[PDB]
């Protein structure tokens, strides 16, 4: 008979800088995690 | 004829669904094709017939429609008109009702052999993907 | 209130198979003066599959390989037998049937056979219908020199292999088989009668094989069997299987199609029998006159295609007219099509007139008619098992062409 066909693939590559942006976008500027006085 | 009281004989509506598939009227050609179902005929050989006008006629996407229809209904269509559908669709570029028709085919018990499979690598060897 | 309102066969016959794992359901053998039959014993409701009539395990079968080399399943000839040199020796092509026959005989001989003991309800030489055993006088009663002239070879081929292999010089174990020439003849007809040849698959081997099965040779013909058979290979079992779908009355026999699309000359050849509904029947026309194929089919609603030719019933009513005879005169009478283009009704006339003249020529051939020979067979009372069959045989022919006669008469009648 015919086989039930499947073609599914992944990959791994490195990233570009401009896929870096596209995912964020986003920018990290400081370096606080959590407000002390409103724990926000 | 039915508004006579008759009853229409099989051969009649064989030629009305022939005509309709030689105009590309698949849509009359079913209709048709349930009332032969209704008067309790035998739609096999008429399915047949109107699948084979329309792909003479270049309406090789309405017969797909028609074709899959009646195979995915049940009816067991001949092998060389299994050959055809194949064979035109792969011409086409439609790999997609080919291989329909090509699960189809198994279904219903005849395997596909070396020439159905040479139609559908003719289509696959042209998408990039090996 | 309760307080106020074909014979059995014997009852070891299937004893012997079911102590030995033969299962039937539903179904009884039945022995009648033309033989052995397989009846349902109950309505059979029809189901969504196909249901289990007989189970025969395979050890109980005689099988050889259709094909070289000759293997026997399961394998009973011993490594060095002489048996198997005789096998080897045949032509691989047209002596299955003598094959099959050595290993019948060389099953009788052995004890714990299941042949052995099956062998005693098999037809005796006076009882098989195969034509191998006609007399060269039952043979002039068939009226046709093909056929005869057939039996002939068979008859010849038969005889002039147990003379080279019996002679006098093999050994006891050899000559204890095949006494004498009419034994093994007989073995042969068993042979040819009863052989099913189907594909098996036995473990991881897929073969084709000429297979000598007990109770499911008791099976009669049928162009419309009500059952087929199934191999079962996981725990190589033959299955006897009624029609999906299709309801078996209480008394309906239960058949199998022994020979698709094969002709009554040809079940003449093979198992010694025809039947006057062959679908498959041909009567030879000169072409002259040729009728309309399209409406001769919707007249007697023959519908499908040629090869799958079938009449529907359910649109006839009560018309018992329509049988496998109509069937075969489609396919075999000369007709015309043009796609869709109409007969003229006066032009069909002078066909149907030509071609029942060129039917009652062919009638005339023959000195007696069907109904004279059908009181023969009613007035016989020492005739052989081939005499009869030979009758029915040119009887059947007879029948086949007046049902010809009879269908052209009602077809251009119903074209008005
Ligand atoms: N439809 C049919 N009409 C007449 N004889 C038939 C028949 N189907 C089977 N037979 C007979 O059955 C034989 C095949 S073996 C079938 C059972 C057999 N009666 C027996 O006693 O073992 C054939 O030789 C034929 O003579």
């Amino acid at each position: 008979m015919i086989d039930r066909y499947k073609h599914q693939q992944l990959r791994i590559g490195l990233v570009s800088p401009q896929q870096i942006s596209a995912w964020a976008t986003g920018e990290v500027t400081k370096p606080y995690t959590f407000h002390y006085k409103t724990n926000k | 004829e039915l508004g006579a009281g008759q009853r229409p004989l099989p051969e009649t509506m064989i030629a009305l669904v022939r005509l309709s598939g030689s105009k590309g009227n698949a849509q009359r050609g079913l209709e048709l094709l349930a009332a032969m179902e209704k008067l309790n005929y035998d739609i096999r050989q008429a399915w047949l017939i109107l699948v084979e006008e329309l792909v003479r006629t270049n309406h090789l996407e309405e017969a797909n429609k028609v074709f899959l229809k009646g195979a995915r209904g049940g009816m067991r269509a001949t092998d060389q008109l299994y050959d055809l559908m194949i064979e035109e669709d792969c011409k086409a570029g439609d790999h997609s009702n080919a291989l329909d028709i090509s699960y189809e085919m198994e279904a219903a018990g005849r395997f596909a052999t070396t020439f159905h499979f040479n139609c559908l690598l003719s289509v696959q060897a042209t998408c990039g993907i090996p | 209130f309760p307080l106020f309102q074909l014979e059995s066969a014997d009852p070891d016959f299937y004893k012997i198979g079911y102590v030995r794992r033969v299962r039937a359901y539903g179904v009884e053998f039945k022995e009648g003066p033309d033989g052995f039959g397989i009846y349902a014993s109950k309505d059979i409701e029809p189901r969504r599959r196909a249901r289990v009539i007989m189970e025969i395990p395979h050890e109980l079968m005689i099988t050889i390989r259709q094909k070289h080399p000759w293997m026997f399943f399961p394998d009973i000839v011993p490594i060095g037998h002489p048996i198997f040199d005789i096998i080897n020796s045949t032509d691989p092509e047209r002596d299955w049937d003598l094959r099959l026959a050595c290993l019948l005989l060389f099953s009788f001989d052995r004890e714990d056979h299941f042949w052995r003991l099956y062998g005693d309800f098999l037809p005796a030489a006076d009882e098989c219908s195969s034509l191998l055993l006609a007399t060269e006088e039952d043979l002039a009663e068939l009226q046709d020199p093909q056929l005869v002239s057939t039996i002939r070879q068979q008859q010849k081929r038969v005889l002039e292999f147990w003379e080279k292999n019996w002679h006098s010089g093999v050994p006891l174990k050899i000559k204890r088989l095949a006494e004498d020439a009419e034994r093994f003849i007989w073995a042969v007809s068993i042979a040819q009668t009863r052989c099913i040849s189907m594909k098996t698959r036995i473990g991881a081997l897929v073969q084709d094989l000429n297979m000598m099965i007990p109770y499911a040779d008791m099976l009669n013909h049928s162009f419309e069997p009500n059952c087929f058979l199934h191999w079962r290979p996981k725990d190589r079992i033959l299955e006897v299987m009624s029609n999906a779908g299709q309801a078996i009355k209480k008394g309906e026999e239960m058949t199998i199609n022994y020979m698709p699309g094969q002709k009554n000359n040809m079940l003449m050849e093979r198992y010694g029998f025809s039947t006057p509904v062959n679908p498959w029947d041909a009567i030879p026309f000169s072409g002259d006159s040729r009728i309309h194929l399209n409406s001769f089919l919707s007249v007697f609603n023959i519908f499908g295609l040629p090869e799958e030719y079938y009449h529907d019933s359910e649109l006839s009513g009560d018309d018992s007219f329509v049988d496998g005879a109509v069937i075969a005169a489609a396919r075999t009478l000369p007709t015309w099509s043009d796609i869709d283009l109409p007969p003229i009704p006066s032009a069909e006339r002078k066909a149907v007139k030509e071609l029942q003249d060129e039917c009652r020529k062919m009638l005339a051939e023959y000195p007696t008619t069907s109904e004279q020979d059908q009181k023969l067979l009613d007035s016989l009372s020492e005739a052989r098992t081939t005499f009869a069959t030979a009758v029915k045989y040119r009887m059947h022919r007879k029948m086949f062409i007046g049902k010809i006669i009879k269908a052209l008469d009602i077809y251009q009648e119903r074209l008005l």
